[PDB]
RNA sequence: GCUCGCUUCG
């Protein structure tokens, strides 16, 4: 898909046996990989490899209210009760930054 | 067909040292050149083609074809095998196109349609034959494969 | 054999040779003319209408010019079709209404057309 | 190129104007000519003309067969019937020539005859072209079928007298619809039969050795003095080109040549209408040289007014009394009083305010914008300046129409100053 | 991947020319299991892989050569007292290319579906000089019938495979050695593994016909897997090798190359229904109902 | 509406039955008139195009006709008498809404910008497509399934269409008819059309040396037979000739006979025959088969796609095609009645009047415009597709629409032949407005500046030929065919004849074109690979304006643009004054246009008038397109043919089944001339807004985009949708009616 | 895509609207990229469109200059709410018992 | 070669007389004897020697 | 409600 206007169907089925066989073989999550030859199709996309390719930049040097906020930013749904784990920073003596 | 093989070389050279000035006088944080580096999308070539010098204009993996008689368009001389008058494109896409640069890509993107035209029909029959035929076979326990039958 | 050019067709005919020749030249349809006393309307003036004597001038330029100067206006001579076959022009007469005479005049072999000088036709007025 | 030699005189006879032919072999070289075949006969028609030679061909010559001679006069004609036969000893020996009509008229061909400084010309009554006529095998199959039907009727040896006796079968001579009339009347068979119904006429062949031939040779030529003045054939360029070409029989539709061929006061009153703003020597230049300057200020001054040197189109004519503003649907005659008021205030002052016009003549700000646009191009800070500059040459040059004008537009004044109250 | 191939060009194979298939018609091709295939290749090893002259020997040997090809001048000589061709063989360019061809190989080569041309009327005068004296056949033929040898004389085969259209000598510039193979655009592997220089032992061809009709089932099989391995290769996707595997397995099961067409599927299905389903549906079940064949729900 | 219904009149001005004679139907005038609505009561009334929307009906005239026929042997004459009703199209002649003052169609409930040019059924707004097809009467030499180059001639008349092919199957050449049961021989037909000597026919084909050899094997088959004479191959073609099923009436021996009339009316119908004279059409198939060996050697096989051999047909020549069959029809109903009631009802002599039913001509165009279907069975021609609805999505979509062209190859399947950009398109269609889809390069965009020329009289081309030295072809025979030197001249397929020095002639034919003395559409083209001078007249073919060049000057100057300005000339001046001359596909393959004015040379014959007039209407939206992708300007113009906008000044009162307006909508920025042209700022179809090109909260990944809550809020991007609900209230043939 | 086009029809919109002006995008033609550029720097904007922005979100400044301009988006007539479909059992077919 | 008669323009074939090869045709008793060697060469196109691509 | 045609959509 390509969010173009592109019309997609949505079925519901309507057995507790063809639910159970359609969560557990057409899972997402059980189907990350093709079966041609193996490889992930579902994967990072556009605006998702340049964000991160950004992020994971050299260049980058982020303060603790930065990166608390780049961090909190994922703290939603099942998310919501693990604990943050702040790394240590790497720079700390001149300033406290997180890369 | 030497002489075209080495007019498309020379073209290709033409192009190819033009996208490697622009690609090494490109600064970073450059948007189209961070978005290549990473793959998400585009790439070198399309950045060359937008930048500095679009490619060699290639219909069905050759130059541009004499639609009129001796020669592709009648802006040009007859039996003139000159780069110009055969599919070049000098200008690039940031200092627009000639008319007749943007014909052959027109001609170039049409064939490209059509292309996929077909091939959208001939695959998704190609594919029914498959399933068909193929939709018998599984895996048992015994570790063979076994037909229907 | 190279194709030849009337003015050096003429030219052979008269200096290089002193004999004779048949020629078959084709005029236009309309010759620059009135029919005289024809009983009319600009209809087609050819031969036919015209008297005998001088009615016309032949005159070859410089650089293989060939015009026919036939009143004021002056048409373009050039080479026909080179026709390699053979041609006898004959003369059939009919003297009389039982029995008539064909007289072999001679042999056809270099054709001829002339043609309008349209561009001085046109510059002209 | 000047026409330094070779300046030959066209002479034109009349002697064999109807009895020159000409006949090409389209399947005989130049090399070869039938000057040593001795001819027979010639058939011909005046009348749709097709001539048909018959020739000789020797035997003794070893390019000759005897034997396929006697085999194809054998097949041809009968046994010793002669009769009616197509060669009169048993080998092939008469040759048959068709000719076939290449065009109806021939009064464009001529043929020409060259002579030691001059050209004689001389008309060709006709042109056909001579093939070798297949005929004698259409004889020989027509003959093949009469012997397969006696060899029919030959089954016995003694045949009875045979009870054949002919039953009237007189056919209807039935109304032909006029579809199967036409269609009869097109047949090859119609034309054919129309084509035989004309009777043969015989000729005797001379060839180019016998004395005839020189004799008649001379017949092409006429006589004449060197120099002589044609009295036709005096046409000028533009009469000939008439006569080898004759005829078949937004406001701007009509073109400038169908402008040019209309009377100087339409030309006047469309140049007018389309233009609307032009000076004197302009219109001098674009009707034409030849025309008095007198007779066109007479056309232009009763469709145009005199503004600043310049002429403008009147009002009426851009505007018919059936007309209507195809902006706001007001009557024509608004309009008109409107470009008067514009006008009238173009000549008091050179520079025209828009907000005032639209103040003063009540109307909406297109048809004043489009009274603008006609006469007049915007100047920033300046307002709208008449496009054309002051021309005072033709000012100087009619004093009179000076005063004229200048007298009608006191009139138009006081007529504005009347109805807009100003 | 037959959507996501784009049927592109200029893919020679590094020879520049040959125009072959590949794609989508490559695999419908493939998949199909016609006995004639557009284009077929052929790659044949050299015993000498390093010599160009043993190469073009070999060459001239397997590829099909016309008599006009070689001859410089046939000429319809009549003389006073008899008629008949002359063909002059161009000696110079046979050892330019270096073919095992003579005037009695020539002679040889006719009488041979020719209208039946007896060995008496060919004969040899010179080394290079072949006279054709052809005789009246009473079968609507007359000497006038010698036109007819002009128009089929030059098109005679003399030496090659007649099945062989052409042959490329191609050469592989790996570092340590260039060595020299045969591309045959030919329909005839037996021929061309039976010619004299050539490794048959390591020879193959893309018209998987001729390789089962050759070599067996299961070459026919490996050729299958690695035509559709390298036509996949050739666009840059890449599908994992057991799908080949189970698809020319399935391919050939039955002892023989059935194609995915409707026909290879009636011969390897036995279910009504679903040939009724695929194609030919009235057919399909009018024939079920003549033969009565009861079809299980399997 | 004006000429062509004339002529058609002309041609069937007499009808009359084969039973009781002297009687007769005579055509006098027909008029088409005013379009009126036959509401009232046996009244006339004028009615506007939207009122016909309103109602539900169609938009037509009654087209009337004066006669005179007899009843009793009596002349009985009519001056008004309707017989059908032709719809009319909008903005004719005839139309309403020509002349008027955009005041006056505010008066009419018409938009001033409206297009027009679309015919009013019963209420729904039907466009005939422009139709194309490849051209008649010309020689196309191509290669079969088997490879075989072989020639087809589609030889079509007022009366007949026949395709005869050419093969070289067997080396030698079998000429195949739709009239004959097994494909002979050439040299047998050369010999019944009355050249029989074998050395005239090898000249006839050509003197070169391959060419006799490649002819060699057909000579031998023909000698092989015992053809040797005309009557002999007339009997082997007759025997190879099938009746039409039991054709009526007695044959009496028309074997021969019917050979002849099928060599010389059926075979190659456009050559004609004076009398039973087939020199023409033996030269005509010798140039065939010359062309078919030369194809032979070199692969010089001749393309579909060239856009040089293609011909538009408007809605004039369809509807002339129609009203054709359609009088035929009643002219042969009328015959019918009378042959049926004449003869046997009673002393009340029978007149047509009382029979001359006025539905049949009104119903028959309703239904070809309505249902789209088009069947001439007198032409056989069954077309499907012909009338499209016209689409009211915006104004661009319907501007848009009105200049479509359909392809004959009526895409069904995977051609991918013509659905290719061929170069020669260039300055006639647009090359990036295309369908995206299954339609795509089947269904094309006429250019900015194009034209579709009409036919000409042809006589004055004739006559200018004749007098231009070009000799006649049967006073020569065809070895002067194979000359280097020597030129065929052809007529719209016609052989006209020979020529020498063709530069002479085609630089003469220019001149006089550009004088004025000839029509400035008939097209003169040189093919130097053939050595044929083509001069083409008919109508259908695509013709652009360009600026002469003379001497690496143009003919246009700084003074001209300014009397052009300022008014003094319109572009009928500059047609006339030779400064700019139409030039066609075929003609334009052997000038030389410069694009720019630094672009001419010495060798430049014609100047481009602008370069941006390549594009079409949709695609004049695009600003700068030349720095876009192809594909991103073809999806741009297939959604500016779905772009929401407003129709026209009269979208209030239209009703229609499906309209889409803008709340406010406002004239782009960046603006084209092409829109200035088309007047697209007036009725826009889209809104600008401050677009921020950035990444933001990852919502916007694939082609989406972020739009602000306080724009949509305050009337950005605010749309309207309006329906159609309709209802009938019918009264049934009982005297009971919906209430 | 290589729409090159757009970002001149940005800038020359966003040239117009400063000075007040109607540029032309012509087929090969039309406003010049140097001509908006010096209307853009004649107005006190950026030659490059490339503007200052502050992050309405964080409120910080943002590393990268953002592109604005006037863009003549056009909205098409495929909606959402005229596309979207639910089916419950709902009418049959006589013929086929389907929906 | 294709040679024709002079006197109907039929294709001529060669047969054999009675005493020496001529020319002639089918529908005229016209021959001609064949004095000295009358030849016609084509020259075919020679096969041009292939070289080795890679 | 059946059919067909056009049209779009990805
Ligand atoms: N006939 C069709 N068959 C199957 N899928 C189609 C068809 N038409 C469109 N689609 C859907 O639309 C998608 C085609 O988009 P794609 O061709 O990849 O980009 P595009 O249309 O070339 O856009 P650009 O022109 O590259 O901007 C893929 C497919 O799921
Ligand atoms: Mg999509
Ligand atoms: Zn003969």
């Amino acid at each position: 898909a390509d969010f173009d206007g592109d019309e997609m169907n949505l079925h519901l089925p309507q057995t507790e046996e063809a639910k159970a066989e359609a969560l557990v073989l057409m899972g997402t999550k059980a189907n990350l990989v093709t079966p041609r030859n193996g490889e992930p199709l579902i994967a990072a996309i556009q605006d998702f490899l340049t964000g991160a390719y950004l992020l994971t930049l050299k260049d980058t040097f982020f303060d603790r209210a930065k990166a608390c906020q780049i961090i909190a930013s994922i703290l939603v749904g099942k998310d919501e009760k693990i604990k943050v784990r702040l790394p240590p920073p790497t720079i700390l003596k001149p300033v406290t930054l997180w890369t | 067909e030497t002489l075209e093989a080495l007019i498309l070389k020379e073209l290709s050279v033409i192009r190819d040292h033009a996208g490697s000035a622009c690609l090494r006088e490109l600064d970073k944080s450059n948007s189209p050149l961070t978005m290549a580096l990473c793959g998400s999308k585009g790439s070198f070539i399309n950045i060359s083609q937008m930048i500095a010098c679009v490619g060699q204009q290639a219909i069905s993996g050759s130059r541009v074809p004499d639609g009129f008689e001796n020669r592709s368009l009648p802006h040009f001389e007859k039996h003139s095998k000159l780069p110009a008058a055969k599919g070049f494109v000098a200008n690039s896409f940031y200092s627009g196109l000639t008319p007749t640069e943007f014909f052959f890509h027109t001609m170039a993107g049409r064939e490209g349609l059509v292309d996929t035209a077909v091939k959208t029909a001939e695959t998704g029959y190609m594919q029914r034959r498959l399933v068909k035929s193929l939709e018998d076979l599984c895996s048992q326990y015994d570790l063979t494969v076994r037909s229907s039958t | 054999l190279p194709k030849d050019v009337s003015v050096a067709e003429l030219l052979r005919e008269l200096s290089l040779t002193k004999e004779e020749e048949l020629l078959f030249l084709q005029l236009p349809d309309t010759l620059p003319g009135q029919p005289p006393t024809q009983d009319i309307a600009e209809n087609a003036c050819t031969l036919a209408d015209l008297t005998e004597g001088q009615v016309g001038k032949l005159l070859i330029r410089k650089s293989g010019r060939v015009q026919l100067l036939l009143g004021k206006v002056t048409l373009d001579v050039t080479m026909g079709t080179a026709c390699s076959f053979l041609q006898e022009l004959v003369s059939v007469g009919l003297g009389d209404s039982r029995t008539g005479e064909m007289t072999v005049l001679g042999h056809v072999k270099h054709k001829l057309v002339c043609s309008p000088d349209f561009e001085s036709l046109l510059d002209h007025k | 190129d000047d026409p330094v030699v070779q300046e030959i005189d066209v002479y034109l006879a009349k002697s064999l104007a109807e009895k020159l032919y000409l006949f090409q072999y389209p399947v005989r070289p130049a090399s070869m000519t039938y000057d040593d075949i001795p001819h027979l006969s010639a058939k011909i028609k005046p009348k749709q003309q097709k001539v048909e030679l018959e020739m000789a061909i020797d035997t003794l010559n070893p390019n000759y067969c005897r034997s396929k001679g006697e085999q194809i006069a054998l097949n041809v004609d009968g046994a010793c019937a002669d009769e009616t036969s197509t060669y009169s000893s048993k080998l092939m020996d008469k040759q048959t020539f068709c000719s076939s009509q290449t065009t109806s008229n021939t009064s464009r061909y001529a043929a020409a005859l060259y002579r030691q400084g001059e050209l004689h010309l001389t008309p060709l009554h006709g042109i056909l072209q001579l093939r070798p006529s297949f005929s004698y095998l259409d004889k020989a199959d027509a003959k093949h079928r009469e012997r397969e039907a006696a060899n029919e009727a030959g089954d016995s040896s003694q045949d009875e007298a045979e009870d054949d006796v002919k039953q009237i079968t007189v056919r209807f001579s039935r109304p032909e619809s006029e579809q199967a009339r036409q269609r009869r009347v097109q047949s090859y068979e119609f034309l054919q039969k129309k084509h035989a119904e004309e009777p043969w006429v015989h000729l005797h062949y001379y060839g180019l050795r016998d004395s005839r031939s020189e004799h008649e040779r001379q017949y092409l030529l006429c006589p004449g003095s060197s120099g002589v003045e044609n009295t036709e054939l005096v046409k000028s360029p533009s009469e000939y080109l008439m006569m080898l070409m004759p005829p078949s029989q937004p406001s701007n539709v009509l073109s400038m040549a169908q402008l040019r061929t209309l009377p100087l006061a339409d030309q006047i009153k469309i140049l007018m209408k389309n233009v609307k703003v032009m000076p004197f020597a302009n219109l001098m230049s674009l009707l034409g040289p030849s025309i008095d300057s007198v007779a066109v200020l007479r056309g232009i001054q009763k469709v145009a007014m005199l503004v600043q040197g310049n002429w403008v189109v009147k009002s009426d004519i851009l505007y018919p009394k059936d007309s209507s503003s195809p902006h706001s649907g007001v009557p024509a005659e608004v309009l008109c009083r409107g470009r008067d008021f514009v006008m009238w205030k173009f000549t008091q002052s050179r520079w025209v305010v828009r907000k005032e016009v639209a103040t003063v003549t009540k109307l909406c700000a297109e048809d004043v914008k489009d009274f603008l646009e006609h006469m007049a191009v915007v100047r920033i800070n300046k307002g709208w300046e008449f496009i054309l500059p002051y021309d005072g040459e033709f000012i100087k040059k009619h004093p009179d129409v000076v005063q004229r004008q200048h007298m009608l537009w006191t009139g138009i004044q006081a007529k504005l100053e009347k109805v807009y109250n100003l | 991947p037959g959507t996501q191939m784009t049927l592109k060009t200029f893919h020679f194979a590094g020879v520049a020319s040959m125009n072959i298939t590949l794609g989508v018609p490559r695999i419908k091709e493939i998949i199909n299991a016609s006995k004639a295939i557009s284009t077929p290749i052929i790659t044949a090893q050299l015993d000498k892989d390093d010599d160009a002259d043993y190469a073009r020997l070999v060459k001239g040997r397997i590829e099909k050569t016309l008599l006009g090809e070689i001859s410089e001048y046939i000429e319809e000589v009549f003389l006073p007292d008899d008629c008949f061709i002359l063909v002059k063989l161009s000696l110079e360019r046979i050892r330019l290319l270096r073919l095992e061809v003579n005037a009695e190989t020539v002679r040889y080569s006719i009488c041979t579906s020719k209208l039946r041309v007896k060995p008496g009327d060919v004969a040899v005068h010179g080394e290079a000089v072949v006279c054709v004296t052809p005789r009246e056949n009473s079968k609507s033929s007359m000497y006038y019938v010698l036109q007819f040898l002009k128009e089929d004389l030059p098109k005679v085969v003399v030496q090659g495979i007649p099945e062989v259209s052409r042959a490329v000598i191609h050469i592989d510039e790996q570092s340590g050695k260039e060595k020299y193979k045969l591309l045959v655009e030919g329909d005839n592997l037996r021929a061309v593994m039976a010619t004299h220089g050539v490794k048959g032992t390591r020879t193959t061809s893309n018209n998987t016909y001729e390789v089962e009709k050759t070599l067996g089932i299961e070459a026919a099989r490996t050729t299958i897997i690695n035509e559709i391995q390298y036509t996949m290769v050739n666009h840059g996707m890449s599908i994992d090798r057991r799908h080949v595997m189970l698809l020319s397995d399935l391919m050939t099961y039955k002892g023989e190359v059935l194609g995915i067409t409707r026909f290879g599927l009636a011969k390897m299905k036995e279910s009504v229904l679903m040939l009724a389903s695929f194609e030919k549906t009235a057919d399909h079940l009018f024939d079920a109902a003549y033969f009565g064949q009861k079809d299980s729900v399997c | 509406i004006n000429v062509e219904i004339k002529k058609i009149m002309k041609a069937n001005e007499k009808v009359t039955s084969d039973a009781d004679p002297m009687w007769y139907l005579k055509y006098l005038n027909i008029y088409v008139g005013l379009p009126d609505v036959e509401e009232s009561f046996n009244v006339t009334r004028p009615v506007s195009p939207h009122e016909c929307r309103l109602r539900d009906m169609t938009y037509s005239a009654p087209i009337t006709v004066d006669i005179e026929y007899t009843r009793g042997s009596q002349r009985i004459i009519r001056n008004a008498l309707p017989i059908g009703r032709m719809p009319i199209m909008l903005r004719s002649s005839n139309c309403v809404l020509t002349g008027k003052t955009p005041a006056e169609f505010a008066k009419l409930n018409e938009c001033p910008l409206d297009p027009g040019g679309y015919f009013i059924v019963k209420g729904v707004e039907k466009v005939i497509l422009i139709q194309e097809q490849l051209s008649k009467n010309r020689i196309i030499v191509e290669a079969d399934r088997k490879g075989a180059v072989g020639a087809s001639v589609t030889s079509s008349t007022h009366e007949k269409k026949s395709r005869t092919n050419m093969a070289v199957k067997q080396g030698r050449f079998y000429l195949r008819h739709n009239t004959l049961s097994e494909d002979i021989p050439i040299v047998i037909i050369f010999k019944a059309m009355g050249v029989e000597s074998d050395q005239e026919i090898v000249q006839m084909i050509g003197t070169e040396e391959h060419v006799m050899a490649a002819f060699g094997p057909s000579l031998e088959e023909c000698q092989k037979a015992q053809i040797f004479t005309q009557m002999q191959a007339l009997k082997y073609i007759g025997n190879k000739v099938r009746r039409q099923r039991m054709w009526g009436g007695g044959p009496k021996k028309t074997k021969i006979e019917e050979a002849r009339e099928l060599l010389a009316s059926t075979i190659l119908t456009h050559v004609p025959v004076k009398e039973f004279n087939f020199r023409a059409k033996c030269i005509y198939t010798a140039v065939m088969v010359r062309r078919v060996i030369l194809a032979q050697g070199d692969n010089k096989v001749d393309d579909r796609d060239y856009y040089g051999n293609k011909r538009l047909e408007l809605a004039g020549q369809l509807l002339s095609l129609l009203f054709e069959d359609l009088f035929k029809k009643f002219n042969s109903e009328m015959k019918k009645i009378a042959d049926q009631v004449i003869p046997k009802q009673r002393a009340a002599q029978f007149d047509v009047v009382k029979h001359m039913r006025q539905d049949q001509i009104t119903n028959g165009m309703v239904n070809a415009i309505s249902t789209g279907n088009w069947s001439l069975k007198r032409f056989k021609m069954d077309r499907q597709g012909v009338t499209q609805v016209l689409s009211r999505l915006s104004y661009i979509s319907a501007l848009g629409m009105m200049t479509r062209i359909s392809s004959q190859f009526e895409k069904t399947r995977k051609v991918s032949g013509p659905r290719s950009l061929q170069p020669s398109q260039w300055g006639m269609l647009c090359p990036s407005d295309t369908p995206e889809g299954e339609a795509c390069g089947l269904v094309k965009n006429l250019a900015l500046m194009t034209h579709i020329t009409t036919d000409m009289e042809d006589g004055p081309i004739v006559k200018l030929a004749s007098n231009l030295g070009v000799e006649d072809v049967n006073l020569l025979c065809g070895e002067e065919l194979s000359y280097p030197n020597v030129f065929l001249v052809f007529l719209n397929g016609n052989i006209l004849g020979v020529i020498r020095d063709h530069k002479k002639l085609v630089n003469t034919f220019r001149l006089m074109r550009r004088a004025g003395y000839i029509n400035e559409f008939v097209s003169i083209s040189t093919n130097l690979t053939d050595r044929c001078v083509y001069i083409s007249s008919d109508g259908g073919r695509l013709c652009r304006p360009y600026i002469i060049v003379k001497k690496q000057k143009p003919a246009v100057t700084n003074k001209h643009m300014e009397e052009l300005a300022q008014g003094y000339r319109n572009f009928e001046d500059f047609l006339h004054e030779s400064l700019v001359e139409y030039l066609d596909v075929n003609e334009e393959n052997d000038c030389n246009i410069a694009l720019y004015e630094h672009t001419i040379n010495k060798d430049t014959t014609h100047l481009e008038i602008e370069p941006f007039t390549l594009l079409g209407v949709c695609a004049g939206l695009i600003p700068y397109p030349h720095h876009n992708q192809s594909p991103r300007n073809t999806y741009q113009c297939a959604m500016g043919k779905q772009a929401m906008g407003t129709i026209g000044y009269n979208q209030r009162n239209r009703i229609d089944t499906l309209m889409y307006l803008l709340a406010y909508p406002q004239k782009p920025m960046v603006k084209t001339k092409t829109i200035e042209l088309i007047e697209f700022e007036k009725l826009p179809a889209g809104q600008n807004a401050t677009v921020a090109v950035m990444s933001y909260s990852g919502y916007d990944i694939e082609d989406a985009l972020v739009l602000n809550k306080a724009s949509l809020d305050r009337g950005f991007g605010r749309c309207l949708v309006y329906k159609n609900a309709k209802c009938t209230l019918k009264r049934y043939t009982n005297q009971t009616f919906d209430k | 895509r290589m729409t090159v086009g757009k970002l001149i029809e940005l800038l020359a919109g966003k040239a117009g609207v400063l000075d007040g002006r109607f540029h032309y995008g012509t087929a090969f033609g039309g406003s010049k990229v140097k001509d908006v550029c010096e209307d853009l720097v004649r107005h006190g904007y950026n030659y490059l469109g490339k503007d200052y922005v502050t992050s309405g979100i964080t409120g910080e400044p943002l590393e990268a200059y953002i592109y604005f301009g006037p863009v003549y988006y056009q909205k098409l007539k495929h909606m959402v709410l005229d596309k979207m479909h639910a089916r419950a059992r709902g009418p049959r077919a006589v013929l086929t018992r389907q929906p | 070669m294709l040679l024709f008669c002079p006197g109907c323009g039929n294709g001529l074939i060669v047969e054999e007389g009675q005493r020496c090869h001529r020319f002639a045709c089918n529908t005229c008793p016209y021959v001609h004897n064949i004095t000295r060697k009358v030849t016609n060469r084509k020259y075919p196109k020679l096969k041009e020697v292939d070289d080795v691509l890679g």
